[PDB]
C-alpha cells in the first residue's frame, strides 16, 4: 500500500464527507438566508425564528433524502470493505 | 505460565485479528464493553478456525506419529516448526526480512528464514501489525465520514454541546448492520489473511 | 526447567526496546494489546541479543540491576516521545482546522464532550500512521535502536544529560504544524471575516444561524483541498524527525 | 489457559454477548450516565444467561451429567454427547447467510447436514450472528432516547439558550420515560423472547 | 432487517421529532414574533422583553401540553419495543 | 472465577444496586462535579448495604453460621437454609409484574407458594425491580437540580449575557441547595426507609 | 407510579420554575423597558446603558428577594425527598 | 481484593473523604482548568490526612502495636481496642442529627454509650456528616470565585464584547486572585482547623 | 451552618458583585452615553466611536483603581477564608 | 501499594509537579485546543525533571549509590545519607510562610534546624509553595494570551461581527505569536531557571 | 508575589493592550469620521504598522518571561 493509496482513499472519505455535508446543510442555510430577508425587511432583532425554520427544514430534508443517501453510503461502504483485501497489497 | 500463551499471539493469526476487533470498538461508537475479554475469545476462535489447515498440517507431520512413544523433546518438534515456519513465511512483507537478516547479519540466509525461527517470528508480527493498521484504517473510515457529517450538522444546527459522538453512535450502529457489518470484516480477515 | 540461566542474563536490551514500544505511537496506543507488545519485544531482543555486550546485574547493592534498568528505560521513553511529537506535528494541524472550522465550543466549559479530536485529530493520526508505516519510518526506528546498544551501551550507561533538547521539543512541533495549515488556516480566517462583513453590512444576520453552516461547508472542501498536498508537505518532516531520532542516539 | 477458557467458551457459546451487548447499548443510550459499573451489568447478563440457557443446560445434564455421577467414561465421547445439544441450539440462531459464508471459507469438505462437523467453524457463525442481533436490538432500542436528546437539545436553543448542555436536562426525561414504559421487562422480555422460539 | 426497515424506522423518529420540536416550539415562536411587533411599532432596540415571554409561553406550553404528549410518546416506545423481536427477522 | 463472581453477588443479591445507582444519579444531578470518584461512593453504599442487610446477615448467621463454627456440615443443605432467608427478603421487594414475567418466560412448572424453587429465576426479577427502583428514586431526586439549572440558565440569559455556561455557575447554587435541605440524610434515610417495610 | 403521578411532579417543576425565573426576571425586563424609554425620548441608539442597569436590578432582586425565595425552594424540595418513599409505590 | 478493601476502611472512616473533595470542588472553583490531575490532589490529601490522623494514629500505635511488636496476640480483642479511639474521633465530628437518624433506622436496642456498638451503624453516619461538612467548606471557598466569573463576564458584556467566553478570561484573573490570598495555605488551614478541635 | 447564614454569605457575595461591577463599568456607560451626545450633536450614525472611548475609559479605569480594588477583594477572600471553620459549626 | 508508591514517593518530591502544572496552563492559556494530550506533556514534563534533577540526583549517586555497589548496607541509615541532599534542595525553594505554618500544625517540638527533622513535615510544604509557585508561572505566561483575546475580540465586535466567537480567530493568531517569540525556549528557560539559584 | 508586583504587571498589560487596539482601531474611527471604508483602513493599518508592532510584542512577551524566576521570588 502506498502513501499514494491513502491519499486515493481520504480523497474518497472527505469528498463524500463533503457532499454529505452541503446536501443536508445547504436547505438549512438557505431557509437562515431567508429569516435573514424577513429580519432585514422589518427591523426584527430577533435570535430564534432564525433558529426553528432551519431546524425544521433540516429534519425535513433528512427525511426526504433518507433512502438514496443510505444507499449511496452503503456501497461506498460496500466498496471499501470489498476492495480492502487487494489493496493491502 | 505466560510462556505458552506467548507463542501463540505471535506466531498465529491472534495479533492482527485482535487489532483490526480493537480498531472496531474504537472505529464503533465510543463504546466500551464488548469487553475485550469476548473479543479476545472472538479472535481465538477466529484463530482457530484459520489455523484449521495449518494446525491440521502440524498434526499430520508431528501427532499422528507421536501418540505411540516415538520421541520427545528432539527433531519432532522442528518437525512441527516446519509448516508454521513456511505459513508464517507466506505472510512476512519482503522489507522485514531483508531488515532482520541485515540485523542479524548472520550467514547469508536470502533462502526461506533462519531455521531457529527466532528471527522470523519478529518480522512476523511486525508485518502482522502494519498489515493490520492497515485494514484497521480502511474500516475505520466510514465511520470517520459519519462523525464528520454527525458533527457538522449538529454544529450547522447552531445545536452546540450535544456531543455528536452520543448522536453519531446509533447511526454507526445502524450502518455497520445495513452492510451487514461483522460477516464483511471477518470474511475480510480470514481471506486476505491465506491465499484464496 | 533447569535452563533460565542465559535467558535472564541481558534482561537490559528487553526493557529498553519495550519502553520504545509502549512509549511508540502505533505500536503502543492500547490498540495492542499489552501481551503483544511485551512478547513483541521479547521475540526482537532474542533476535538482537547476539553481538551486544552484557554487564550483568547478578546480585549486589540489594537491587542495582534496578538503577541500569532506569537508565535504559528513560533512553527508550526517551526515544518513544521523540517520534511521538513527530506524530502530534499532524495532530496539533488537524485540530487547528478543526478549531477553526467551529467544531471546539467545547472549550470554555469544561463540562463537555470536548474540543472533538476523534472527528479530525484521529482522521490526520490515521493519515500519519498509514504513510509512517509504508515508508521505511516504523522500520528505520528498529534500527536505529540497534546502533543505540553501540553508541550508549550498558554499564555505566552514560545515560544523558540531553534532556533540554526533546524538552524543547513540542515547540518545533507547533512550529511543523502551522507549515502544514497555514494555507489553510489563512483561507479558513478569510472566509470569517468575510462573513463578518456580511454581518456588518446586512444586520440581525445571526451567525450562529448562517456563519457556521457555511464555516463547515467551507472547511470540508479546504480539508479535501490541502489532502492533495499533505504527502509533498509530510516527506521533509519525517527525515527530519528520523535524523532526530539518528542524532538523539548516535551522539555520545 | 483456564482464563481463557471459562469467558472464552461460555461466555461466547451462550447468550452472554448480545445481553451484554444490549445493556451496553442501553446504558449509553440512556441518559450520558455511567455507573452501572458494567459490572452490574456482567451479573444481570450472566443471571439472564443462566435463565435463558436454562432448558440448554437441563438438556446438557440430561444426556451429560445424568449418567456421569456414576464415574462412567472421562474425557470421551460423551463430551461429543454434551456438544449435541448446544451445537443444535447454537444452529437454531445462526443467521443462513453466516453459515454459509463459513462454509464457503472453510472449503473442507461438504457436511451434508447443516452443522459442520467440528465446532470450531459453528461458533464464529452464532458469534457473528449474535453480534449482528444485538447490534439491531440496541439501536432498535437507542432510537427513542435520540428523539428525547433531539427533541430537548432543539427546545433549549429554541428558547435562545444554548450552553445548557442537553444531555443533563434530557437525562432525567430519559429516566422518567424508560420507567413509565417499564423500560426493564420490556427489554429483557424482548431478549429472551427473541432469543428463543415461542 | 432490510435497509428498507432502517428507512421506516427512522421516518417514524424524525417525523415524530419533528412534530415534538413544532408542538414544543411555534407558540414560543410565535410570541418572539409578537414582541417583535411591539419591537417595531416603538423604536425599542432591546434584547431580552423578547427573551422572557417566549420562555414563559414555553413553560406554559410544556404544562398545558404535558400529559398527551408523554402519551404519543409512551406509546410510539412501546410500538417499537413491541416490534423489535419481529423486525429483528 | 470465584474472585469475579463474589462481587457481582454482593451487588445483585443485596441492596447494592439500588443504591450506587441512586448515588451515581446524584453525581449527575448534583452540581457538573466528577469525584466523588465513585470509589468512596462504591465505599458508601458498600456500608449503606451492610447497614440495611444487618438483619438479613442476622437471620444467615442465626440459621447458617450460629451452628456451623463446630464443622456440622459443608456444601449441602445448610446453603439452602441460608438461601431462605435472602429468598424471603428479594420477594419482599420484586413487584409482582417482574415475577409474573419471569415465571411466564421460564414456562417450567407453575410453582404454588410465590417463591420461586430456584434462586435464578428469582434474582434477575429483584434485578430487574431493583433497577426500576432506583431509577424512580434517581428521577425524583433529579428533579429540583433540574429546576436550579433552568432558573440560573434562564436569568443569566435574561441578562443578555449569553455563553457563561449556566453549569458552572449553578454548581454552587446545587450545592448550597443540598446542604440546606441537609441533603445527604434525607437521600440515605430515603434510600433505607423506601427499602424496607417501616 | 403513575404517569398522571409524573406528570403532577413535572407540573410542581415547571410551575416553581416559571414563578422563580419571573419573580427574577420581570424587574431587570422592567428596567431594560425604562433605558429603551430613555433611548427613545432622545435619539440615544446605544447598546450597554440598556444592559448595566438591568445586570445592577437583577443582583438587587435577586439580594432582596433572597432568603423567601430560598426557604421556597428548600420546602418544595423538603416535600418531594419527603413524599419519595410513598410515590415510589 | 486489598483495592477493594483498603480505599473504604482507610479512606472514609479518616479525613480523606471531606478533604479530597473540596479539593475537587477547589479544581472546579478555580479556573476552569483540569489537571492538577487528581493524583497530586490525591496525594496532598493523602499527607493531609496522615498528618491530621497524626494524634488518632498515635493513639492507636500505642494502644495496639506497641505492645503487640511482641507476638502477643492475634485477631481478637486487641481489635476492639485499636477500635476504640477511631470510634471516639469519628464520634466527634458525626453531627447529632445522623446520629439521631441511623440509630432510629437500625431500631436494633437503645445503646446508651455515645459510640455507636457496631462500628458499621457509626460509620455511614460519620460519612454523611463528611459529605454535608465538605460540601459547606467547598461551597464556601467557592463563592468569591463565582463573584470574579460575574464580574469578567458583567464587565465583558459591559463592554459590548460578547462571545469572548468570560470563563477563558476569569481564568488568570481566578489564578490571581487566589494567590495574592495565599490561596493554598488559607485552605489547608481551614482544613486542618475546622477538622479538629482548637 | 442555617440557610439565614448561606443568605448571608450570598448577600456579601452579591453586594460586592454588582458594587464591583458599577465601579468598574459606570464610567465606561457615562463615556458611552457621551459619545451618544457627539453622535446626536450632528446626525453621526456611526458604530464604533462609541466603542472605542467606552473600552479606553474602561481599561483607564482598571488601571486606575486597581490596586484598592484588590485590596477590597482580597481581604473579603481573607475574612470568608478565616471565618469558614466557625460558620461551619 | 508499589503502583501508589511511584508518584507519592518520587515525582512528589521532585520539580514535576510546577512543571506540569505550568504545562497544563499552557495548554489552556494557548489557544483553545486541546491535545498536546498530557501525554507527551507528562513525558515532556518528566524529562525536563530529569534535566533539572541532574544535579540533585548526581549528589544522591554520588553519597548512596557510589558506595553502595558493593553491597555495603540495605534498608538503613544509608537512605537518610541520600534524603539529605534531596531535603536541602526541597528546602531551598519551600517558602519560609509554608514551613512556618507547617510547624505551627505539626506542634510537636521546635526542630533546631531550619529542616524539618521528619521529612513528612517538609514534603507537604514543598507541594503547597509548588502549587503556589505554579499558579504564580501560570498566571504570568497566561498574561500575553489574554491580551490578544482581548485586542481580536475588541476589533471582531468593532467590525460588527458578533457570533464570530474571537477565540476561533485567536487561536492561529495566539499560535503564531507563540511561534515568533520562540514560545517553548523561553517558557521551558524560565522553568529550569526559576527552579535553581543562578 | 506581593500583590503591589501583580498590580505592576497587571498595568503593564492593561497599558500594552489599550496602545495595541488605540493604534489599531484609531484610523478605522478617523475614516468613519470623514464619511467598507474602515475595513480597508484597518487592512491598511496592518500591513503598514507589520513588523514593529509585532517586535514590540515579542519584546514584551521575551521581557515577561526573562522575568519571571526573579518576579516568583
Amino acid at each position: 500500500m502506498t502513501p499514494e493509496v491513502a491519499v486515493d482513499l481520504f480523497r474518497e472519505a472527505l469528498w463524500l464527507t463533503t457532499v454529505l455535508v452541503a446536501i443536508l446543510v445547504v436547505p438549512s442555510l438557505l431557509c437562515g438566508l431567508l429569516v435573514a430577508m424577513f429580519q432585514a425587511a422589518t427591523q426584527i432583532n430577533e435570535q430564534t425564528l432564525s433558529f426553528l425554520p432551519r431546524l425544521l427544514v433540516m429534519l425535513v430534508t433528512l427525511i426526504v433524502i433518507g433512502p438514496w443517501l443510505l444507499k449511496i453510503f452503503m456501497e461506498y461502504m460496500l466498496s471499501l470493505y470489498t476492495s480492502i483485501p487487494t489493496l493491502i497489497g | 505460565l505466560s510462556f505458552i500463551p506467548a507463542f501463540v499471539m505471535l506466531m498465529t493469526s491472534f495479533t492482527r485479528i485482535i487489532i483490526v476487533f480493537s480498531i472496531l470498538r474504537q472505529a464503533l461508537g465510543l463504546q466500551q464493553t464488548p469487553s475485550n475479554q469476548i473479543l479476545t475469545g472472538m479472535a481465538l476462535f477466529l484463530t482457530m478456525f484459520i489455523m484449521a489447515p495449518v494446525f491440521d498440517r502440524v498434526n499430520q507431520d508431528a501427532l499422528q506419529p507421536y501418540l505411540a512413544e516415538k520421541l520427545s523433546a528432539q527433531d519432532a518438534v522442528a518437525k512441527a516448526q516446519v509448516p508454521i515456519k513456511d505459513f508464517m513465511l507466506a505472510q512476512t512483507r519482503t522489507s522485514d526480512l531483508e531488515l532482520f537478516m541485515r540485523l542479524s547479519k548472520r550467514t547469508d540466509i536470502p533462502t526461506p528464514d533462519a531455521a531457529p525461527l527466532t528471527i522470523l517470528v519478529p518480522a512476523f508480527v511486525i508485518s502482522e501489525l502494519k498489515t493490520a493498521f492497515q485494514i484497521g484504517f480502511m474500516i475505520f473510515i466510514p465511520f470517520l465520514i459519519i462523525d464528520l457529517v454527525v458533527a457538522s450538522v449538529l454544529m450547522a444546527m447552531g445545536m452546540m454541546m450535544l456531543s455528536p459522538l452520543i448522536i453519531s453512535l446509533p447511526f454507526k450502529i445502524m450502518l455497520f448492520v445495513l452492510v451487514d457489518g461483522w460477516a464483511l470484516i471477518v470474511g475480510t480477515l480470514a481471506g486476505s489473511f491465506g491465499g484464496v | 526447567i533447569q535452563i533460565s540461566t542465559w535467558v535472564a542474563s541481558f534482561m537490559l536490551p528487553m526493557f529498553r526496546i519495550v519502553a520504545l514500544l509502549m512509549t511508540m505511537p502505533v505500536i503502543g496506543t492500547t490498540l495492542v494489546p499489552r501481551r503483544v507488545r511485551l512478547y513483541l519485544a521479547f521475540a526482537i531482543t532474542v533476535v538482537v541479543a547476539p553481538a551486544l555486550p552484557a554487564m550483568p546485574p547478578v546480585q549486589a547493592l540489594d537491587l542495582s540491576g534496578l538503577l541500569l534498568i532506569g537508565e535504559q528505560i528513560i533512553i527508550g521513553a526517551g526515544m518513544g516521545l521523540s517520534l511521538q511529537m513527530f506524530f502530534h506535528i499532524f495532530v496539533i494541524a488537524g485540530q487547528i482546522i478543526s478549531t477553526q472550522m467551529g467544531m471546539g465550543f467545547a472549550s470554555m466549559v469544561d463540562p463537555t464532550n470536548g474540543v472533538s479530536s476523534a472527528v479530525i485529530g484521529q482522521f490526520f493520526t490515521m493519515l500519519v500512521t498509514l504513510l509512517f508505516l509504508f515508508m521505511n519510518g516504523h522500520l528505520v526506528v528498529l534500527e536505529v535502536l540497534v546502533e543505540s546498544f553501540t553508541t550508549m551501551p550498558v554499564g555505566g550507561g552514560l545515560l544523558v544529560n540531553n534532556f533540554w533538547e526533546l524538552a524543547n521539543g513540542l515547540g518545533w512541533a507547533l512550529s511543523s504544524g502551522l507549515r502544514l495549515v497555514l494555507p489553510a488556516i489563512t483561507a479558513l480566517l478569510i472566509i470569517n471575516i468575510a462573513f463578518g462583513v456580511m454581518t456588518r453590512a446586512a444586520p440581525q444576520l445571526n451567525i450562529f444561524s448562517i456563519g457556521f453552516p457555511l464555516t463547515l461547508v467551507l472547511g470540508m472542501v479546504i480539508l479535501w483541498m490541502s489532502m492533495g498536498d499533505i504527502l509533498n508537505q509530510y516527506q521533509p518532516i519525517a527525515s527530519q524527525a528520523l535524523q532526530s531520532l539518528r542524532d538523539m542516539v548516535r551522539a555520545r
